């Protein structure tokens, strides 16, 4: 009435990840005497386990494994190693000794059930953490995360599940970063995107240097969100060992983000296999455990108890467990297989019951708020549940979780009715203080108004005013006020009623000064040829080049320009440019050399010469704020209509009939 | 007696199963060690072996079976990789010396996980020194690499790429593909690599051969780098068995001309070994031996793990040369190697330096071990010509020593580049239309000169004393700068070195300038002044403009120098095909096109300032039809070449932009446009002179 199970720990003085074997041992003694305490379980029995200490090497697991298959009582089961390169000889080993091992530590995601089909696993592996962060994608809305994972296997596997997992969810992956010592670079790269929501697969100390080059570069918080496993130590913040940045400078970049770890044990009142709630044997284990303390206190405790139920199903099939145990037979490896596929009992830390070989147990989430680790929820495997409000609120930096795709909206430009609407008023008193000198100029055969310059071209020149008075009008108007089928046409009216009002003013002055010219030493036609020079250059633009309106959308910061035709401007614009310049300077030229000539039946010839002088100066400058300062229309505007509209008056005024008493 | 343990992978599934002749082989050693010499005085060693199947598990299961019986053992031995790990890395607990024959892995290097582990067999990463020496002895330096991501090829590469950068060979590519390389041989010919490693199995070299004629990878334009341990007859065998619609006899054709580079296994020389015997005489005696356990390898059939008997044979030679050191330095006291237990750390000690230096001739060549337990091993170079591997020579890996006998078959006769190199030659001005500008040039600034001379009847006659002299002289001098700019502007970099290119680039823009200042100073200055005169009814009113002309253009050109100058714009143009060389040399053209940082700026005022006055002068000499003056009385001539020089300027500067990216008929077209625009307006202004001065 002795059945012995073989157990591997990492024990004794130093060694690599022993807390995780002194951590548990009082564990293992509490279920060792729980079970041999316990009625109905199994009788004629006495589960002894039998343990040795693998001080975190293949070649002492190995070596303890073979002497205790070779010399002592016959051991029934294999409790496996805590750490993977120990445990992994040990199930290969095993597999031709007809064992069936059981792990409580060993979180490795390669243990699977093709490659290892006698280890099981009580403890969940790393892929376990992908369902619970993929499900906080589902209960607040993140589509678009980025991927940085450290190139070990141990977080290389879990991540490969997850960005194939991920895929049938509709998140898309923006990057995955995958680094070997230098966790900057990755992060850089990461920022080349503008992705705010981020999955790490990293351990403590490369979380320590990860989260070190958050903080060196810009992804504080309030619009970075992480996701993490953290099966680390306690307080694995507070270790200085980062790049420099200190405990009040790592945590910084730590706030608000969501971790995902082991539950130690369950927070449900539901009453385990031992008879006691998970509280009762935590008080226990606590009394029991001293100084020493490990996560999988309760998974080992479990994982005794799943061997005991393993134990007590053999024996009731097959009842010569004692007296016919052979290595050597293969079957008996197949029954206690079966012992333990048909393992599912409360324990500790939940419903342990083996699907393929693992076991799906509840993870712990929770979440750096205001310089402490706190609680959050839990995310149920058995029955996939995200219960965040278990422990405390999801605390987010602001009011609202941080955004996956950042939005600025965009909306053209060009606007304010004022800066419209007071230019509108203007060119419209400006056209009614043309027509009043077009009327006082009507009352012409009177005198002195009879003997000046040509009343006739005087109507001209008033057309031409009032004509670029509607020209700005037509020009300042956008594509939010009218259809923007119509914009073409407003184009073209941008082009051709302006290239008029040049004709039609400037070329009423061209004519008295060329008169002046040919003096020196049946005539407004000139106008009307001047006039050409335009008109068929403008049927050019219509006929051949379509105007095609080029949406650029620059620096929107927290605007579209809507200019005109997408063609040939450099060649056509500027021909046209060139031209108005050369006509221009010829006026300004002709003006200073026909300066103090009176030469009568034709008067008022210094007026024309100021008005060609101020036409060639705001002209000059309205160009070159044109060609330059070419920002948005809005400002376009406000710097061009006061220029036009002083220009244009200045014209209508000097030369009209200024009293003449 | 000595008792040594073995683990040989005989009767397994999958694998490696090389102990089927690497069993037999020990045996023979064991006897060549025991029975004929006196290595071991008063001591027959026994080996105690079982099958491992190519398995760890049963590896672990065979271990554990000869350590925990009763005849001691002193020495394990084992196989496959798997089973050396399995063994290896446990066995310091035992304190035992584990020597493998068959462990090619990369991963069994480290000293810290095995501390007794020594492999007769050559690493897998044992090649790269060799590729790379190969690489470095043909002038490549752009390779790609076709992988198989088996765990192993993973190793071999990260390794060849580290040994890569400490030799400059740059890698373009790293293409790894699983079971169908498709889709990664296809895009090896996309980053365009001529120099390719493959670090496949021959199931998958198969399969990356038949994926190499339909993409046309091979010919004289590629080479491949191969894994030297396959079969001889690599690319004829188990074609209809895979999904291979290649035939045979494009199976041989691409394996043309391709290296592949292996560890040697079996001794080259005809020296005798330490065996007492030489390579061929084990060899034949293994052939003897082998067919009777059932092989009827007479006539082919050969068993699996042949080519790695000499290893193990060579394996047991070591460990019995080991042994006999061993207790050679123990006779000193009363320890021997009889009283060995597991828990004896000194013996083991002793016996792990013996098998540190070792050095003997064996089956397989120099067996010596390095520091980390590898096999320090010879590699060698062979060639397949014509469907047959021919031998190019021999490599030391430990010292450079690169032993080659000249049997390379490169078609075309020369070694293939690592790329095609394209070289950049400068477009430039033909050398006879050069040649006659600048002749023309000279014989306009002679006769420019001719005339400046000429000009000494000033004071003798009135022709030219009323023609305003000084203008005339401004004209001709600005006509000898415009000529030499001309000049200047036909010396490319083919006549200058690029260093100073931008000095004549800067004074072709200056002088030009200056000499048309220069030329209009007088053409339209002139005309100016005469228009004046005419209205307002003599010599300082046309200086002063001609002087606030040049003051004007030498300010912006002295900006233009100073704040933003021009150095080289050299073009590009499409990679030409050059002459027939049967090489692959890509020529591309470039010119020597000038240009500011704001170069539109600068011309587009420097050529608004020349147009303005240009239109200036066109319309003074249109109102200068016939207002003939006295004192100007060249007025009607220097006007009548205004039209000319006006019509000449204002067609040489637009197509002069549009064909400026063709050197030739640029230049020409600039330069003979300017030989007019300086001839008839030099004609028409001073042989009337001549005429009237004379007759
Ligand atoms: C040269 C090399 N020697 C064998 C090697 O040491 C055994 P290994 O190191 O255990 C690698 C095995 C992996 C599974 C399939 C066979 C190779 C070899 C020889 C023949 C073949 Cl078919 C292969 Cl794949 C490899």
């Amino acid at each position: 009435s002795d059945v012995y199970i073989a157990g591997f720990f990492p024990y004794g003085d130093g060694v690599e990840n022993s807390y995780t074997g002194r951590g548990v041992m009082p564990s293992v003694k509490l279920a060792l005497g729980h079970v041999n305490e316990h009625g109905k379980i199994l009788a004629n029995y006495r589960l002894h386990m039998w343990w040795n200490d693998t001080q975190c090497n293949a070649a002492v697991g190995v070596k303890s494994f073979f002497d205790m298959m070779h010399s002592g009582p016959n051991k029934v089961m294999l409790f496996g190693a805590a750490c993977t390169h120990v445990t992994d000889p040990i199930a290969k080993a095993s597999k031709h000794w007809h064992l069936t091992q059981l792990s409580y530590a060993d979180t490795h995601p390669m243990f699977t059930k093709d490659a290892f089909p006698n280890f099981f696993r009580v403890v969940p592996s790393e892929n376990a953490f992908n369902a619970p962060r993929l499900a906080l994608l589902k209960e607040f809305n993140w589509t678009r995360v980025g991927t940085v994972y450290q190139n070990e296997p141990r977080y290389s596997l879990p991540h490969n599940h997850m960005v194939a997992d991920l895929d049938a969810m509709e998140v898309e992956v923006v990057e995955t970063q995958s680094f070997v010592n230098d966790v900057a670079e990755s992060l850089k790269k990461l920022r080349e995107k503008d992705v705010r929501i981020i999955l790490g697969n990293f351990n403590e100390h490369f979380a320590r240097k990860a989260f070190c080059e958050a903080y060196k570069l810009d992804m504080y918080g309030r619009a970075y969100q992480w996701l993490i496993m953290a099966t680390y130590s306690t307080d694995w913040w507070n270790v200085t060992q980062d790049s420099e940045c200190s405990v009040e400078e790592i945590a910084t970049a730590l706030e608000g983000a969501i971790l995902v770890d082991l539950l130690p044990l369950s927070t449900s009142g539901d009453i385990t296999v031992a008879g006691i709630t998970a509280d009762e044997y935590l008080v226990e284990y606590d009394r029991l455990r001293g100084t020493e303390y490990s996560r999988f206190h309760g998974y080992t405790y479990d994982g005794i108890w799943a061997a005991a139920l393993a134990i007590q199903y053999v024996a009731e099939k097959r009842e010569d467990l004692l007296t016919h145990f052979d290595y050597r037979v293969k079957d008996w490896e197949s029954v206690f297989l079966e012992a333990l596929r048909n393992t599912s009992f409360e324990g500790v830390t939940g419903p342990v019951r083996f699907y393929n070989n693992e076991r799906k147990a509840n993870i712990l989430i929770n979440q750096f708020q205001l310089g402490q680790m706190e609680k959050i929820g839990e995310y149920h495997s058995q029955k996939s549940h995200l219960d965040l409000s278990l422990g405390k609120p999801v605390k987010w930096v602001g009011k609202t979780p941080p955004k996956d795709r950042t939005l600025i909206y965009i909306e053209h430009s060009q606007v304010n009715p004022t800066i419209y609407i007071v230019s509108a008023s203007a060119s419209v008193i400006g056209v009614i203080i043309a027509t009043v000198f077009l009327a006082f100029n009507i009352k012409y055969r009177n005198q002195r108004y009879i003997k000046m310059s040509s009343p006739h071209l005087n109507n001209l020149i008033i057309v031409g005013c009032m004509i670029t008075y509607l020209s700005i009008i037509f020009l300042g108007l956008d594509t939010t006020l009218s259809s923007v089928a119509a914009f073409p046409y407003i184009c073209t009216a941008r082009a051709w009623i302006l290239m008029a009002g040049f004709s039609l003013s400037f070329g009423a002055m061209f004519s008295k000064t060329w008169r002046v010219h040919s003096i020196f030493t049946q005539l407004f036609m000139v106008v009307g040829v001047l006039l050409a020079i335009d008109i068929a250059i403008i049927t050019t633009w219509q006929i051949a080049d379509p105007f095609y309106r080029e949406t650029k959308q620059l620096e929107p910061l927290h605007p579209e320009n809507e200019y005109c035709q997408s063609e040939h401007m450099t060649i056509f614009v500027s021909i046209i440019y060139a031209y108005k310049g050369l006509l221009l300077v010829f006026g300004a030229f002709l003006a200073w050399e026909t300066r103090h000539v009176s030469i009568p039946a034709l008067n008022d010839s210094k007026h024309i010469g100021f008005s060609v002088y101020n036409v060639f100066i705001t002209c000059l400058a309205g160009a070159a704020i044109s060609l330059v300062l070419s920002d948005r229309k809005d400002l376009v505007f406000v710097l061009l209509s006061f220029f036009i509209i002083f220009c244009t008056t200045a014209t209508l005024c000097l030369v009209f009939v200024p009293k003449l008493v | 007696e000595l008792h040594i343990g073995g683990i040989f992978p005989i009767a397994g599934k999958g694998g490696w199963q090389g102990g089927q002749a690497c069993m037999p082989a020990t045996r023979l050693a064991l006897d060549d060690v025991n029975k004929q010499p006196n290595l071991l005085p008063g001591f027959k060693l026994i080996l105690h072996s079982n099958d491992s199947e190519c398995e760890p598990g049963l590896g672990a299961s065979v271990m554990y079976n000869l350590l925990y019986n009763k005849p001691q053992k002193l020495m394990l031995l084992a196989g496959c990789s798997t089973v050396c790990t399995t063994v290896a890395e446990a066995a310091k607990m035992w304190n035992l010396i584990v020597l493998c024959y068959g462990a090619s892995s990369p991963a069994l290097s480290d000293r810290k996980r095995f501390p007794t582990l020594f492999r007769t067999h050559p690493s897998a990463t044992v090649h790269n020194p060799t590729r790379i020496k190969l690489m470095k002895k043909f002038g490549w330096s752009r390779v790609a690499i076709l992988q198989q991501a088996e765990e192993v090829f993973i190793s071999t590469v990260e390794d060849l790429e580290n040994r890569c950068m400490e030799a400059g060979v740059e890698i373009v590519t790293r293409q790894s593909f699983l079971s169908d390389p498709t889709d990664a041989v296809r895009n090896l010919r996309r980053q365009d690599a001529r120099i390719i490693v493959g670090l496949f199995y021959v199931v998958a070299a198969r399969r990356v051969l038949c994926e190499m004629y339909k993409q046309q990878l091979y010919g004289r334009a590629h080479v491949w780098f191969f894994i030297g341990w396959y079969e001889d007859n690599w690319y004829e065998v188990n074609l209809k068995a895979e999904g291979i619609t290649c035939t045979v006899e494009q199976m041989r054709i691409a394996a043309e001309g391709h290296l592949t580079t292996e560890a040697l296994m079996w001794n080259q020389n005809n020296q005798t070994t330490i065996s007492g015997m030489t390579a061929e005489e084990f060899r034949h005696r293994l052939n003897q031996a082998l067919i009777e356990e059932g092989y009827d390898i007479n006539h082919d059939r050969y068993p699996e793990g042949y080519q790695e008997a000499p290893l193990a044979y060579d394996a047991v030679w070591s460990v019995a040369l080991a042994f006999n050191k061993t207790m050679e330095r123990l006779t000193t006291g009363k320890k021997s190697l009889r009283d060995f237990t597991y828990t004896d750390k000194e013996i083991a000690d002793e016996i792990y330096a013996a098998m540190n230096s070792t050095q003997f001739l064996g089956v397989s060549g120099v067996v010596a071990f390095s520091s980390q337990g590898d096999r320090i091993a010879l590699t060698q170079i062979e060639q397949m010509i014509d469907g047959k591997y021919e031998k190019l020579g021999y490599y030391d890996t430990q010292l450079d020593n690169l032993s080659w006998l000249n049997t390379e078959q490169w078609i075309g006769g020369k070694v293939p580049q690592d790329r095609t190199i394209v070289t950049h030659v400068l477009r430039t001005v033909s050398l006879p239309l050069f040649v006659c500008m600048c002749t023309i040039s000279s014989c306009g600034i002679f006769v420019a000169f001719a005339l400046i001379i000429f000009n000494i009847w000033n004071k003798h006659r009135r022709v030219i004393q009323s023609s305003h002299p000084v203008c005339n002289t401004i004209m001709l001098f600005g006509v000898i700068i415009c000529l030499i700019s001309v000049i200047l502007l036909g010396i490319d970099g083919r006549f200058v070195s690029p260093e100073e290119y931008p000095k004549i680039c800067q004074a072709r823009a200056w002088l030009l300038s200056t000499g048309f200042t220069l030329a209009y100073g007088a053409m339209f200055s002139k005309v100016w002044r005469v228009h004046r005169f005419t209205t307002k009814a003599e010599p300082w009113k046309l200086y002063t403009m001609v002087s606030g002309l040049l003051s004007i253009d030498l300010v912006i050109l002295l900006s233009w120098q100073i704040f933003d100058p021009l150095q080289r714009y050299l073009e590009t143009f499409p990679l030409e095909d050059p002459v027939s060389t049967t090489d692959d040399i890509k020529i591309r053209p470039e010119l020597e096109h000038c240009e500011s940082q704001r170069n539109s700026m600068w011309l587009g005022l420097v050529y608004g300032f020349k147009g303005l006055i240009l239109v200036f002068g066109l319309f003074l000499a249109y109102e200068t039809r016939s207002i003939k003056v006295k004192q100007i009385n060249d007025s009607r001539y220097v006007g009548m070449s205004i039209y000319n020089v006006v019509v000449l300027c204002l067609i040489t500067a637009p197509v002069g932009m549009v064909i400026a990216s063709q050197q030739d008929a640029s230049f020409a077209f600039v330069a003979l446009a300017v030989i007019f625009c300086c001839f008839l307006s030099m004609l028409l202004i001073f042989v009337p002179k001549v005429i009237e001065v004379i007759r």
